[PDB]
C-alpha cells in the first residue's frame, strides 16, 4: 500500500507466504512455485465490515471496523485479510486461509485462475474466473463453531 | 479566585472549550516506530507533545474551576460534564490509552481528577432544564462509560502490573531514567488518588441510609491471595473493563501505599539532607542533578550555576516526594473508608441470592402493550440489576479472606504511618478509628 | 553583534512568558491537590 | 580433503562424503562421474557425466525445500554454463502434491491426481520453464525433470 503523500515508501506491506524462521538464504526458486500455482494473481475488496472479536485479545470493547481484502492464487486457492488505515497494526492484517470452497470438487475447481470480483452484497458474493472462461459464484459465510 | 471561576462560567468558557475540535485531533502513536533511529532533541516538539500543550491547559482549567467553585455550584460540574461528553470518544481513548509515558499519565491524572468531581449523581437531579429523556439517557450512558473505565485504572496502576510497567522502562533507555521516574511515580499515585476520591464521593452521595450504599467493589478478595508461587508468563487475560473489580484491589492498594509511604519518607528525608549539604555533594552527583535540568552544556556553566541547578532539582524532588506522601496518606485513609463501608454492607446489610423465598418477586413487565394515555410517575432506570449474584459462599469467603488479608502486620504499619505523618494534620487518630471499626466488623460472626 | 543581540532577546522574551505559564500550570495540579485535601479536610470530621 | 563443505540438516550425496574423500586425488583435485545430491523427504539433483567438486560450499551453492530446488542462488556467483554445477541435470522434488480446496489436505490418491490431470499440468509448466518433463510418481509425490543449466 502506497500513499500519494509519500509515493516512494509503502504505508503498509503484507507478505502472502508462510516463510517465517528460515532466513539468510537467496532468491532463486520462483520457477517452481509458479508450476504449482503458488503465485498470487488478483485481489478485490468487499464492503466495510466489523472485525471478528476472536482476532483480538479479550481487552477491547470498541468494535474495530476494516475492509475484507480477498486474494486469489494461480492454483485457485483464495485467502482473506482485514485491512485498516485508521487503527494500530495489532493483529490487523493477518492472512486467513486457504478459504474452503464447498461443495468439494473432483477436478479441484481448475488451476488456471486469473481474476476475482467481490460484489457489494450481504452475504458477500465472490466471483472467481479462469483463463479457461469458467466463472464460479462463491457466497462467503462465517465458519462453524465445533461442539466438544 | 472563586469569583473569577464564576465569571468564567458566566462568560461560558466551558461551552467555548466544548466547541474546539483540536481536542479530538489526537495524533496516532504508531507502536512500530520504536525501531526507527535516535533523533536529537529538536527545537520543534512532536505532534503528540504539541497536542499535550493544547489539551493539558484545557484539562487544568476545567479541574481548577471544579476546585475554586466549592460544593454549591452544581452548574460548574454540569458544564464540565458536558465538555467531557462533546469529546466523549477522545475521553474514552485517554482512559483506554495503554502508553505509560509521563505524558499519558499526566493526561490520565488530570482527567481522573476532573471525573472525580464532574461525574457525581446529584448533578443529574439539579440540572432543571427541558432535556429530552433520550439525551438524559445518553448522558447517563456516557457517565456509566467513564465510571467503569476509571474503575479499570485501579486494576492497572493500583494493581500488580505496575510492577511490570516499571521493568519494561528500567530495561530499555539508560541516559534519562531518573528525571522521568519521579514524574511517572507521581502521576500513577495521582490517578489512584483521584479514582479513590471519585469512589468515596459516590459512596457519600448515593444514600444517606447505610442499607442503600452503592457497592463499587465485588466481595472477591482473591486478588490479595494468589501470588506466593513463581510460574511462567501465560498472558493474563486483561480484565474486561465492563467487570467490577474485587475488594482485593482496595486491600492490595492499601498494602502498596503503606509500603510506598516509607520509601517516599526516607527518599524525602535524604533529599532534604542533600539540599542542606549541596556544597558537600560529590562532583558527579552535582553533575547528575545538573544534567536532569540541562541535558547539554553542564561542563560550560560555573560552579555557582551548578549549585543553583542542583538546589532547583532537589527542591523539585522534595516537593514531588512531599506530594507523593500526601497522596499515599489520602489513598490509605480513603482505602480504609471504602473497605469499612463495603465490609459494613456485605457483612450486615447484604442478603445472599441462595435465599429461596425471593421466588415470588419476579415475572411481570416484559410483555408488549401499545399506546397511551397520560403521564406522571418516575422512570428510574434500575442500575442495581448490574450487581453480581452474591452467594453466601462469596460472603463466608469474604469474611475468611478479610481476616487474613487485613492481618495485624498491616494494622500496625497503618498506625506507625499515623504516628509519623498525622501529627501535621488536624485529624490525629482517624486511621486508628477506621482500623478499630474494620477490626470490629471482622469479629462479628454471622449466625 | 546584531545576530547575537537579537537571538538572546527572542530567547529572553520566550523565557519571561515560559515561567509565568509553567508556574501557573504547575499551580493547577497543586490547587486541585490542596482543594481535594481540604474538601477531604471537611469530610473525615463529618464522619468522626 | 577436496575442500567440499556440506553441513545443513537433512542433506546427503551419492557417493557419500566419506567416498568423495576416497576419490580425491593426492593434489586435492576431486572429480566424480554421475554425482547426486539431495535433501531427505524433499528431493535430489543428478549430474549426468563428469563433475569437479573441488573447494565448493554446498550449504551456500545448493538448496532444496518443499517445492523449491535450485543451484548458485546468487547469480553474481554463478559460473559459466558447463562449469562446476551450472550445467545439465536431472532433478526430482518429492511430496509435490496439490491442496484439496475444501478439506485443505494434500491430495494423495493416484486416481484423484489423474482426474485433475496433475501430470499434464506439471509437464505444461515444465514446458513454460523450458525444462524437459520426464515422469510423475503420485505415491511419493515425485516430479522428475531435466534442465540445461541454472
Amino acid at each position: 500500500i502506497y500513499s500519494l503523500r509519500e509515493p516512494q515508501t509503502p504505508t503498509n506491506v503484507i507478505i502472502l507466504s508462510e516463510a517465517e524462521e528460515e532466513s539468510l538464504v537467496l532468491n532463486k526458486g520462483r520457477a517452481y512455485t509458479a508450476s504449482l500455482g503458488e503465485t498470487a494473481v488478483a485481489f478485490d475488496f468487499g464492503p466495510l465490515a466489523a472485525v471478528p472479536k476472536t482476532l483480538f485479545g479479550q481487552n477491547g470493547k470498541d468494535e474495530v471496523v476494516a475492509y475484507p481484502l480477498y486474494i486469489l492464487y494461480e492454483n485457485g486457492e483464495t485467502f482473506l485479510t482485514y485491512i485498516s488505515l485508521l487503527h494500530s497494526p495489532g493483529n490487523i492484517g493477518k492472512l486467513l486461509g486457504p478459504l474452503p470452497m464447498h461443495p468439494a470438487a473432483e477436478d479441484n475447481y481448475g488451476y488456471d485462475a486469473c481474476a476475482v470480483l467481490c460484489l457489494p452484497c450481504v452475504p458477500n458474493i465472490l466471483v472467481i474466473a479462469t483463463e479457461s472462461g469458467m466463472l464460479y459464484h462463491c457466497v462467503v459465510l462465517e465458519g462453524e463453531e465445533e461442539d466438544d | 479566585i472563586q469569583q473569577g471561576a464564576l465569571e468564567l462560567l458566566r462568560s461560558g468558557v466551558i461551552v467555548r472549550l466544548a466547541q474546539c475540535q483540536v481536542y479530538d485531533m489526537r495524533p496516532e502513536t504508531d507502536p512500530q516506530s520504536m525501531f526507527g533511529m535516535r533523533d536529537p532533541p529538536m527545537f520543534i516538539p512532536t505532534p503528540v507533545d504539541r497536542y499535550r500543550q493544547i489539551l493539558l491547559p484545557a484539562l487544568q482549567l476545567c479541574q481548577v474551576i471544579l476546585t475554586s467553585s466549592m460544593a454549591q455550584h452544581l452548574q460548574a460540574a454540569g458544564q464540565v460534564l458536558q465538555f467531557l461528553i462533546s469529546h466523549s470518544d477522545t475521553i474514552q481513548a485517554i482512559l483506554r490509552c495503554q502508553d505509560v509515558s509521563a505524558g499519558s499519565l499526566q493526561e490520565l491524572a488530570l482527567l481522573t481528577g476532573i471525573i472525580s468531581k464532574a461525574a457525581l449523581p446529584g448533578i443529574l437531579s439539579e440540572l432543571d432544564v427541558d432535556v429530552n429523556e433520550g439525551s438524559l439517557m445518553e448522558l447517563q450512558g456516557h457517565i456509566g462509560r467513564f465510571q467503569r473505565q476509571c474503575l479499570g485504572l485501579l486494576s492497572r496502576f493500583g494493581g500488580s502490573d505496575r510492577l511490570r510497567q516499571f521493568k519494561f522502562q528500567d530495561d530499555n533507555v539508560e541516559g534519562d531514567k531518573v528525571s522521568k521516574k519521579d514524574e511517572i511515580e507521581l502521576a500513577m499515585q495521582q490517578i489512584c488518588a483521584n479514582v479513590m476520591e471519585y469512589c468515596q464521593s459516590l459512596m457519600l452521595q448515593s444514600s444517606p441510609t447505610f442499607q442503600h450504599a452503592v457497592c463499587l467493589f465485588t466481595p472477591s478478595l482473591s486478588e490479595t491471595v494468589n501470588r506466593d508461587g513463581p510460574r511462567q508468563d501465560t498472558q493474563a487475560p486483561v480484565v474486561p473493563y465492563w467487570r467490577l473489580p474485587g475488594l482485593g484491589i482496595i486491600i492490595y492498594l492499601l498494602k502498596q501505599s503503606a509500603n510506598d509511604f516509607f520509601s517516599y519518607y526516607d527518599s524525602h528525608r535524604q533529599s532534604v539532607s542533600k539540599l542542606q549539604n549541596v556544597e558537600q555533594l560529590p562532583p558527579d552527583e552535582i553533575k547528575e542533578l545538573c544534567q536532569s535540568v540541562m541535558p547539554a552544556g553542564v561542563d560550560k556553566i560555573s560552579t555557582a550555576q551548578k549549585y543553583v541547578l542542583a538546589r532547583r532539582r532537589l527542591v523539585k524532588v522534595i516537593n514531588n516526594r512531599a506530594k507523593l506522601l500526601s497522596l499515599c496518606s489520602f489513598i490509605i485513609e480513603t482505602c480504609l473508608f471504602i473497605l469499612w463501608r463495603h465490609l459494613e454492607y456485605y457483612l450486615l446489610h447484604c442478603m445472599p441470592t441462595d435465599s429461596q423465598d425471593s421466588l415470588f418477586a419476579s415475572r411481570t413487565l416484559f410483555k408488549s402493550r401499545r399506546l397511551q394515555d397520560s403521564f406522571a410517575s418516575e422512570t428510574n432506570l434500575d442500575f442495581r440489576s448490574g450487581l453480581a449474584i452474591v452467594s453466601q459462599h462469596d460472603l463466608d469467603q469474604l469474611q475468611a479472606d478479610a481476616i487474613n488479608a487485613f492481618g495485624e502486620s498491616l494494622q500496625k504499619k497503618l498506625l506507625d504511618i499515623e504516628g509519623l505523618y498525622s501529627k501535621v494534620r488536624s485529624r490525629y487518630s482517624f486511621i486508628q478509628a477506621l482500623v478499630r471499626r474494620i477490626r470490629g466488623l471482622l469479629r462479628i460472626s454471622r449466625n | 553583534i546584531q545576530g547575537f543581540l537579537k537571538n538572546e532577546k527572542d530567547n529572553a522574551l520566550l523565557s519571561a512568558i515560559e515561567e509565568s505559564r509553567k508556574r501557573t500550570f504547575g499551580m493547577a495540579e497543586e490547587y486541585h491537590r490542596e482543594s481535594m485535601l481540604v474538601e477531604w479536610e471537611q469530610v473525615k470530621q463529618r464522619i468522626l | 580433503p577436496a575442500g567440499i563443505i556440506l553441513t545443513k540438516v537433512g542433506y546427503y550425496t551419492i557417493p557419500s562424503m566419506d567416498d568423495l574423500a576416497k576419490i580425491t586425488n593426492e593434489k586435492g583435485e576431486c572429480i566424480v562421474s554421475d554425482f547426486t545430491i539431495g535433501r531427505k523427504g524433499y528431493g535430489s539433483i543428478y549430474f549426468e557425466g563428469d563433475v569437479n567438486l573441488t573447494n565448493l560450499n554446498l550449504d551456500d551453492i545448493v538448496h532444496i525445500r518443499r517445492k523449491e530446488v535450485v543451484v548458485y542462488l546468487d547469480d553474481n556467483q554463478k559460473p559459466p554454463v558447463g562449469e562446476g554445477l551450472n550445467r545439465k541435470a536431472e532433478v526430482t522434488l518429492d511430496g509435490v502434491w496439490p491442496t484439496d480446496k475444501t478439506s485443505r489436505c494434500l491430495i494423495k490418491s493416484p486416481d484423484r491426481l489423474a482426474d485433475i490431470n496433475y501430470e499434464g499440468r506439471l509437464e505444461a509448466v515444465s514446458r513454460k520453464q523450458g525444462a524437459q518433463f520426464k515422469e510423475y510418481r503420485p505415491e511419493t509425490g515425485s516430479w522428475v525433470f531435466k534442465v540445461s543449466h541454472f
